[PDB]
């Protein structure tokens, strides 16, 4: 009984915590797209 | 005077930076090199 | 041609295949945990 009780919680927390990696990967994908995009403009305002 | 001159020069050179960004995008697209290959192949045929 | 092809392939793979691999890992983890629970239940029954 203790083993089953531990297994259910372990699986639930594994599934829940493991899903956070995908969100961080999506943020990294956004950063990758941003770098693929060329910057422009805002530098002049900052230097002024 | 020094600050004014520096800002002027930076703003002047900001444009060519964006032109180079466009050229870099074209290069990543690999659309400006095949012509050089064709030219060198033609020269090779002529020399041969 | 193949340079641009591989560039596009990597750009697609980073944003598409990586989350799927993470999901595969998560699913395998949960499945193995549940199978572990089943096997330990059987072994404990036999021991009892």
């Amino acid at each position: 009984d203790f083993h089953s009780e531990y297994i259910v919680s372990a699986s639930n927390f594994t599934s829940q915590l493991s899903s956070q990696v995908e969100q961080f990967l999506h943020r990294n994908i956004q950063e990758y797209l941003s770098i693929l995009t060329d910057p422009d403009g805002k530098g002049k305002e900052k230097i002024a | 005077k020094a600050a004014s001159g520096t800002t002027g020069t930076y703003q002047e050179w900001k444009d060519k930076a964006q032109n180079l960004y466009q050229e870099l995008l074209t290069q990543e697209g690999q659309a400006s090199f095949q012509g050089l290959k064709d030219n060198v192949f033609d020269g090779l045929v002529r020399v041969t | 041609y193949l340079i641009n092809y591989i560039q596009d392939e990597i750009n697609t793979i980073f944003s598409d295949y990586i989350p799927y691999v993470f999901k595969l890992l998560k699913e395998n983890l949960c499945l193995n945990l549940h199978k572990f629970n089943e096997f330990i239940q059987n072994e404990l029954q036999e021991a009892s």
